[PDB]
């Protein structure tokens, strides 16, 4: 026995594979608690040099940033500062809790907590050093955490930058909490569920005023995606279409399939010999289906989503039981060539034959439907004002609680229309066929009768169709646009006669847990699509002002799509998303994220002054001018005024390469400042100072055009550079060409940077908020409709 | 449609069952298809069906295959598409006609003609096609290069 | 340039053309490829410039 | 001293097709009183594309 | 329908080609018609019939 390989080499094909869900696995948001401070700044010891230049028994602690790490470039500094804002935004906490945070001062006087571990670490260095004055370790003793219980608020000490201390407070004055009591929970609720007797509420808990929660950003449609974006409208139709058929009842106990189809068989008189167009009435009147039309029809027109039809012309009773569907429901919400069809197809085989008229001569394209023009060709009362309601039959948009909703006529809630449709029936059952045989009347009046039989039955199916309609039109977030679909649902007139020949004394009523799924489902989503949407607009309106101009506006709205886990990102095109740029550049951000980008804006440049990697340009006069003293440097190269001398731009040399400006300049020696982010190198000797290299570094420019290989150079003196003793003996004042545009360090103030920062204490945070309250429905034959009357009473 | 003015492609494709179109494309297409029809339904009985239905063509993504030579036994790294399954003769005529969909968005960039027809029938494939104008040799051979 | 199978997806559902001649009858897309935009690219900058 | 076929200068700039646009857009939303319905909205939306 | 957002230009060298192999044309065109010119006068001249 023995066993034998032979390995193979292959292919790999690699999708995008656009990574999905469905609403009900959508998880709401995970909220944002607060990790350490969001410092930005930090402290810390440097040498220090007394003018004269040399040096202290003593250190003093400075101002520096945090991660040093920006680029060379200004375009990669505004791409760094973008990066920045995304960071404060992806960090931009929603609640916190300065007591999980908070440790103790170990050189409090009265022995207090303080904020953060940094904070008192930097004060145990200020204590421990040889050389620091008594007062800031006194400031240290006097700072404590100051508490008001009856208000539940504290105050802690912290150090921080001032700029810091801005985003901290506006993250403390602008957190999004509110007092939580029952009475928000009642009027966060609709009205017209506490208006419903059919549903009763109730809790078995008692929040205090302690309590907080989260309220939802249930704004409407800023973008009117409704408007020409129709793939993704015919998506989040078939997803709220199938949201929709989750929550429709399962039908309860039903008349007995059998019991009612062998009286159907009886009242019908077969024969075992003849074809007989009678049978083909019976074609799908089982059950399954009956379930299914009942959970299609609901879920198709409260996810407003257009179906079609598919129907056999030789089964006439399908055709009947989509007569009392197309009279009770509108026209516009099934999509128009099928119904244009299956009535078409109506009148030419059971109408126009009882009067005695022409079949029709109907076109394609007509711009009427053929009951429009057959509503003046008939000489019938009832029929006429039938097809003048038929005509004038369409929803109605009215804006309610913020959100549109397409209601009904509230003739056609109560079942009343059917009168009208019914009344006209008998005047057409009473008809003669003149010009038919007695065979057909009998087949027609027969099948008609099966339906004529169910007068009561149909009115009450219909009642409770439009109450489970409006119970559900109540609990949705977004508005409800009628604009007809891509994509419909084929619509089998089987399944709509086996509803409306299996049904009896019995309702069903969404059960209040479906209720709150599909209301919380819905708000989720809302939600979502508001913060995406705030999101995505606030990096739009800040690259618009920024002149981020080489970024390519695609990445961002695939990152929006992203986060919507439904959506099929791998095959978007581009113009759609540049068409949704389009119409989001036009919106106002929200407050939160215009304010920190104003902040951002006025601070961006102060902050860029720091960073001792870079300097911030560089003049050249062919002159021998001073150096400033400072004491963390000596002598420097330094400049702070930039005026006088004319400027040259260095993004902007490459943008548009013009090298003949700078080498006509550098030839004939002409004085210049140039203006753009730059290296250098510390160059702590004084022997390449005499020698004035700095200028030396850009004769290769005009050699090799290509300004990459720049490095400027850094003229730093001071007690710890070798060469020292020079400036004590020879008695000269430094002096250099080529100063440098750049800033210096701000020295680090410990009491002004010692703040207080307030807040809340020991509140709590929900936010499954239905999960509090028991519900429960009435008895389904005890039930109610708005014209305070018994739905599904006829027997 | 046979006429002075059409032309007809007719083709095998008996051997195109070892072809590199037969493995990866075909089966994630497949699952992504089921994705697609997961999140278009609410029932889990369903759902559970299609999981497994999609992790069988995971599993015939990689097959191996016994294969006798005397007493001794081969077997080999086979990840791709053959006969002998309930699902290979349509998924076939399937894959066929996608291929052939795929491959007659070209003639479009020189020609001008009307798909009048399309078929598949397992182990060969044939489309018809008019023009806007009458026939010559050099089309035809330029096309058939 | 642009990933083919975007315009395939938005014109493929939108037009239905699968459902626009008769059933029965054969109708679907037409080349939106690539190796067809540049050669359009070159033949009408080659004409016009000719 | 050499001849060429220029542009109005207008067009070198996309700047008149503005009007086309607006032109389009409008023919778009106008019925088609002979033609059928699913073969409007296909067209229409076709249309709506470019 | 499917383009945006890559902009190609010609290269400088394919400039400086397209503009040699057109001036050679060119100059082979104007060159040659003024030897074609002068060998034809120059054989209706010696009265070569």
């Amino acid at each position: 026995v023995q066993y034998e390989i032979l390995q193979k080499t292959i292919p790999t094909f690699e999708p995008k594979e656009s990574i999905l869900k469905k609403l009900e696995d959508i998880k709401p948001e995970q909220v944002k608690k607060q990790t350490k401070l969001f410092r930005i700044f930090e402290p810390r010891q440097l040498p220090v040099y007394r003018a004269n230049g040399e040096k202290e028994l003593r250190n003093r602690w400075y101002w520096k940033l945090k991660r040093d790490t920006l680029p060379d470039g200004d375009y990669d500094v505004r791409e760094y500062f973008l990066n920045l804002y995304d960071q404060v935004l992806t960090e931009m906490p929603d609640y916190l809790l300065l007591k999980d945070m908070a440790v103790e001062n170990k050189n409090s006087r009265d022995a207090g907590k303080v904020v953060d571990s940094e904070t008192a670490a930097i004060c145990d260095a200020i204590f421990q050093d040889e050389e620091t004055e008594g007062v800031v370790r006194r400031f240290i003793a006097e700072m404590r955490q100051r508490v008001q219980a009856d208000r539940n608020v504290v105050n802690y000490p912290s150090i921080l930058h001032p700029i810091d201390h801005a985003f901290n407070e506006y993250f403390l004055q602008h957190q999004l909490v509110e007092p939580l009591n029952n009475d928000i929970i009642f009027n966060y609720i609709p009205e017209r569920i506490r208006n419903d007797v059919n549903y009763i509420l109730n809790m078995d808990r008692n929040l205090p005023s302690t309590a907080r929660y989260i309220r939802p950003n249930l704004l409407q449609d800023r973008l009117n995606l409704h408007d020409n974006f129709e793939s993704l409208w015919d998506t989040i139709t078939t997803s709220n279409y199938i949201l929709a058929r989750s929550v429709v009842p399962d039908l309860k106990e039903l008349v007995s399939t059998e019991a009612q189809i062998q009286k159907m068989s009886q009242d019908l008189q077969l024969e075992a010999l003849t074809i007989q167009s009678e049978t083909q009435f019976l074609t799908g009147i089982n059950s399954q289906a009956a379930n299914d039309c009942f959970k299609t029809l609901i879920a198709a027109m409260l996810s407003q989503r257009t179906m079609s039809l598919d129907f056999v012309t030789t089964n006439y009773m399908s055709l009947i039981s989509g007569m009392w569907l197309l009279t009770v429901v509108p026209n516009d919400m099934f999509i128009r060539e099928s119904l244009v069809a299956c009535q078409l197809a109506i009148i030419n085989t059971i109408i126009y034959p009882a009067f005695g008229m022409q079949r029709m001569h109907y076109r394609n394209g007509d711009p009427q439907t053929p009951f429009q023009i057959a509503e003046q060709q008939i000489q019938n009362f009832q029929v006429a004002n039938w097809l003048h309601f038929v005509n004038n039959n369409q929803f109605r948009q009215v804006v309610i609680d913020g959100v549109l909703n397409q209601v009904l006529n509230d003739n056609i809630r109560n079942g009343h229309v059917v009168n009208q449709l019914m009344e006209a029936l008998m005047q057409l059952s009473r008809q003669q066929f003149p010009t038919m045989p007695v065979d057909y009347k009998r087949s027609i009046q027969r099948g008609i009768l099966l339906l004529s039989n169910r007068l009561g039955q149909l009115v009450d199916l219909t009642r409770l169709l439009a109450y489970n309609y409006e119970t559900l039109m109540a609990c949705i977030t977004m508005n409800m646009q009628h604009v007809q679909t891509l994509t419909t649902e084929k619509l089998q007139l089987t399944s709509v006669t086996s509803l409306c020949m299996l049904i009896g004394n019995a309702t069903v009523i969404p059960s209040p847990q479906t209720l709150f799924h599909y209301y919380n489902v819905n708000v989720n989503f809302h939600s979502n699509y508001n913060e995406r949407i705030n999101d995505a607009v606030a990096i739009i309106t800040a690259a618009n002002r920024l002149n981020l101009y080489q970024k390519k506006m695609k990445s961002i709205v695939e990152d929006f799509l992203k986060r919507l886990q439904i959506f099929d990102i791998s095959r978007v095109p581009d113009d759609q998303m540049y068409r949704l740029r389009d119409r989001l550049r036009l919106l106002p951000v929200e407050i939160r994220r215009l304010d920190i980008f104003n902040l951002i804006l006025m601070n961006m440049e102060q902050i860029e002054r720091a960073s001792d990697k870079i300097a911030q340009g560089v003049i050249i006069a062919y002159r021998d001018m001073q150096l400033e003293r400072d004491e963390m440097y000596g002598y420097v190269n330094i400049a702070r005024n930039l005026d006088g001398f004319q400027q040259i731009n260095l993004e902007e040399l490459m943008r548009t390469g013009d090298y003949a400006q700078i080498t006509n300049m550098l030839l004939n020696n002409q004085p210049v400042a140039l203006v753009g982010a730059l290296p250098f190198i510390t160059d702590s000797s004084v022997i390449s100072l005499v020698a004035k290299l700095d200028a030396t570094v850009f004769a290769q420019i005009v050699k090799l055009r290509k300004v990459d290989t720049l490095k400027p150079i850094l003229y730093k003196i001071n007690s710890d550079s070798n060469d020292f003793y020079l400036v004590a003996n020879y008695d000269w004042v430094p002096t250099s060409t080529t100063k440098v545009y750049k800033q210096i360090p701000q020295q680090f103030d410990f009491r002004a940077s010692m703040h207080m920062l307030t807040s809340n204490l020991t509140f709590t945070v929900y936010s499954d908020l239905l999960a509090f309250v028991s519900a429960d429905t009435v008895e389904p034959i005890n039930a109610v409709a708005f014209d305070n009357m018994r739905i599904m009473n006829e027997l | 449609f046979l006429s002075n003015n059409s032309m007809v492609l007719y083709t095998d494709v008996s051997q195109w069952d070892s072809s590199q179109h037969n493995t990866q494309p075909f089966r994630k297409g497949i699952i992504m298809g089921l994705d697609m029809l997961a999140n278009m339904t609410n029932d889990a009985r369903v759902i559970q069906t299609l999981n497994l239905y999609k992790q069988t063509q995971i599993n015939l993504m990689d097959s191996y295959v016994q294969i006798p030579d005397g007493n001794v036994i081969k077997k080999i790294q086979y990840g791709a598409v053959a006969s002998g399954e309930k699902q290979t003769k349509a998924a076939n005529s399937i894959a066929n006609l996608a291929l052939i969909k795929t491959v007659l968005s070209r003639i479009s960039n020189k020609y001008s003609f009307a798909t009048k027809i399309i078929r598949v029938d397992g182990d060969d494939n044939y489309a018809v096609l008019q023009f806007n104008t009458e026939v010559t040799k050099q089309m035809v051979q330029d096309v058939s290069n």
